[PDB]
């Protein structure tokens, strides 16, 4: 059914424009990362990976 | 729960509605923005004639 919309329309009623972002964040090949510059790997020594 | 009756002319029948203007819905009936609640219309011309 129709759903418009007045300018005149007070809080409650007004357009909301809404976006979701859904993440599936698990143990699987990453394809998303953010800014975070790679660094050498080393091997056989303590780190925080 | 609060119920309303009254009688009015074929073309405005769909005249009494939130956003509306005119003669009936600004000068005799006024439903605001925010009415919950829905309206039931049918014709009597039978009747009142």
């Amino acid at each position: 059914q129709s759903y418009g919309f007045r300018p005149t329309y007070g809080v409650g009623h007004q357009p909301y424009r809404v976006v979701v972002l859904s993440f599936e964040l698990l143990h699987a090949p990453a394809t998303v990362c953010g800014p975070k510059k790679s660094t050498n790997l080393v091997k056989n020594k303590c780190v925080n990976f | 729960v609060y119920a309303d009756s009254f009688v009015i002319r074929g073309n405005e029948v769909s005249q009494i509605a939130p956003g509306q203007t005119g003669n009936i819905a600004d000068y005799n009936y006024k439903l605001p923005d925010d009415f919950t609640g829905c309206v039931i219309a049918w014709n009597s011309n039978k009747l009142d004639s």
